[PDB]
């Protein structure tokens, strides 16, 4: 059917693709490094 | 709290980017095909 | 013409078919999770999420032939 | 030993603190998080042998 | 722009304040907004933890992480009532699951070389049927590649029209003479008791997703 | 027909307070405190060895 | 006209088809909590209030099947 | 013409959905005999459960059942 | 126009093959909840094979719906 | 033409219904596979072999009613 | 004329459904073996090639349906 057919594919992809590797990047090297600060530094106030 | 901690695996998902290019690509070609239809 | 109208009812009636599979797959699982919370009592607190796993999967099967039914009636 | 008893007395968090005042009295934190995320690791071992590992199935 | 952009925007700026500004005075017990997002973590760690393998798991931590969040997010958002779908955009979800596929068939062909077809025999077998097996495992692993896709656009695609579908009818129903307005709620509840249904889904199609490709990095980790 | 939508939205947000916001509260809250037990028992410990 | 007429109701009937699939499932949740129960004797306080979430579920499928019946017939 | 004989001809459809409640309701009947004849003595529980199941599997019958008549008379 | 209709009609036909594949991924479920009931300890292993299970299950499913996205599109 | 045409696609569309008994074939061989397996646990790596054929098998039959699919179409 | 190359197609078509129950079957002799294996842990060196044997009978079934498709479909 035409319906789920947009021609506006190409832009629909453009920034969807844009804000997968946005979200990646951004936990990658921020977000999931801050939760591993929570973890470790109650980890070393468990040795201490 | 925010700092930038380098994750090396961004370079380790040098496949799925690739991937990514090509399909971008591909569907800015299917765009054009579609909209001569 | 009136065919292409009518075939997208008729079309659509034949899509409504695929859904009673995945009706009784939802009571099957349901009767798999009473069975075995029966069985060992206590296996519950791994299972009932499991169960609500396998309702959801066969849940959604129905939901790809409802869609379709959708898709054919109303375009 | 009075003193460390004292220093323990006037400082000691267990009601809140930033992690960046952990960090800078322990720049150890900030060694074994950088070493984690260059060893290809998201888990801190012995970080779910007393607290949590949160999770249901 | 589109309308597309637009939502795509709102769940980039929504993902970052549950970790920007979720603590205040960066606690060391842990703010309660920030025990979702600690349960959210140690669930998919164990996760990748319980599939893949090795140290190797945490290398593609962040890859299921951001698989996650983005379908667990994406069917919240979506089902807003006037939120402009990203993911009945099927072509965004089916786009990104041809990528991953690709990016999984990339991964194992450079890893683990043209012993990377050892995959498509998963099994000794009787010679004459060794080759049937290598067609028909191929045949099922790019089944694979549009599986996980259309699984999760046809759900929460679903939902939206059946919940849009159903209203449309139950204002018509309402305004049929006011015996049936007097018993016109029940319709009312039915729709609910589907919108909690399309939450369930959309929790779940994102734990199925991470788990099924999950599943798949384990095959391409591990050969077979 | 659309305002049916926001009207089941508002329903289901009616359920969310009575159910799972003072659950969730309850969760988060028991999660928090056993964090906090662990730290402050730490603290004691190392005060401990000190006396000793 | 005729022919668009007659497709609301031949596409109705063929739609009523999907509906066999729930009741069916319904018996198979019921049978299971006796099933259950008579092994017991005590499962039932748990198993009652799983069994009502099997069958709405059940049921549920067969709902959206007869709103699409309802959809042809009536429009 | 065609209106009324498409009516007769859906009436004959929408009847087929009938077809599960007939093996439904045996299937909850069969569990209840298996049951009691497993316990000797659940049965005074059992039986009240047993007849909220004969009545629902039933009832998705009658729901092809009415859709019939909506389909014959109308 | 007759191809158009009859597009629609073997679209609607192609549901009828996902209905077997709803059943099938039921099954699978069943026997995972059946399973890690009789044994306890099996389940971590099993749930792996499940999971592997539940996507050759649901490739069959995956034809037939393809199948009907073909006819549907044309 | 039209009529021929027609018939392929509605042809094509009735092919799938062989297919449906495969994928409840495939669910069957599985889930003797997590019956057995649970029932005896050890056997389970000897049974992943026969397992693995079995599935081949019922699949295979879902596959004959696909390429007679493709010849319709 | 084009009726005649519809009902070749059409006959092909119907002739694809009597396949299925082949399918099921293969499963329902394999589902036998696994479980007699893990019953008797040792029964499968006489009970794989009974396997083999209830397979080709099952899928023999199947074939009959196949041929007969071929035969309306080319003529």
């Amino acid at each position: 059917m035409p319906q789920l057919v947009p021609f506006y594919f190409m832009n629909q992809l453009t920034y969807g693709f844009l804000l997968m590797i946005t979200l990646l990047i951004l936990f990658s090297q921020f977000f999931l490094p801050m939760i591993l600060r929570l973890y470790v530094s109650r980890l070393f106030i468990s040795k201490l | 709290m925010l700092k930038r901690f380098p994750t090396p695996i961004l370079k380790v998902y040098w496949p799925f980017f690739v991937a990514g290019a090509a399909v971008y690509y591909g569907m800015s070609k299917a765009a054009d095909l579609s909209s001569n239809t | 013409m009136q065919l292409v109208l009518a075939a997208k009812y008729i079309g659509a009636g034949i899509s409504t078919i695929g859904l009673l599979g995945a009706g009784i797959g939802i009571a099957i699982v349901f009767a798999a999770l009473i069975n075995g919370v029966s069985r060992n009592p206590s296996i519950k607190d791994t299972v009932f999420p499991m169960a609500i796993l396998g309702f959801a999967l066969s849940e959604a099967t129905g939901l790809f032939c409802l869609m379709v039914s959708f898709l054919l009636l109303f375009g | 030993l009075q003193s460390t008893l004292d220093n323990i007395q006037s400082a000691r968090p267990f009601d809140e603190l930033t992690v960046d005042d952990l960090t800078k009295i322990k720049p150890e934190i900030d060694a074994k998080v950088e070493e984690m995320v260059k060893k290809g690791k998201w888990d801190v071992p012995g970080y779910k042998d007393r607290f949590g590992n949160l999770n249901v199935m | 722009l589109t309308t597309f952009s637009l939502y795509t925007i709102i769940v980039l700026l929504v993902i970052t304040s549950l970790y920007t500004l979720t603590n205040n005075n960066n606690k060391i017990i842990g703010s309660r907004w920030l025990i979702s997002q600690e349960a959210i973590y140690d669930t998919i760690m164990n996760m990748t933890k319980g599939q893949i393998g090795g140290k190797n798991w945490g290398l593609y931590f962040p890859m299921i992480f951001t698989l996650f969040m983005f379908i667990f997010i994406a069917n919240l958002i979506s089902m807003i009532p006037y939120s402009f779908a990203l993911s009945a955009h099927l072509v965004f979800i089916i786009s990104l699951s041809i990528v991953i596929w690709l990016g999984n068939t990339i991964l194992g062909l450079y890893k683990h070389g043209w012993v990377f077809f050892s995959l498509f025999v998963p099994a000794g077998t009787p010679l004459p049927l060794v080759p049937l097996l290598v067609i028909i495992e191929t045949l099922s692993y790019f089944a694979r590649a549009i599986s996980l896709g259309l699984r999760l656009g046809s759900n929460i695609l679903a939902g939206h029209l059946l919940m849009v579908i159903l209203a449309g009818l139950t204002f018509n129903f309402m305004l049929i003479n006011l015996f049936t307005l007097v018993f016109g709620f029940v319709p009312l509840a039915m729709i609910l008791a589907i919108m909690m249904l399309e939450f369930a889904i959309g929790i779940i199609q994102g734990y199925v997703w991470a788990i099924l490709t999950a599943s798949y990095l384990k095959d391409a980790v591990y050969l077979h | 027909d659309e305002s049916i939508l926001l009207l089941t939205f508002l329903g289901f947000t009616g359920l969310v307070a009575k159910y799972l916001a003072p659950a969730y509260k309850d969760f988060a809250d028991a999660r928090m405190k056993k964090v906090s037990d662990v730290l402050n028992a730490s603290r004691n410990k190392h005060v401990e060895a000190v006396k000793d």
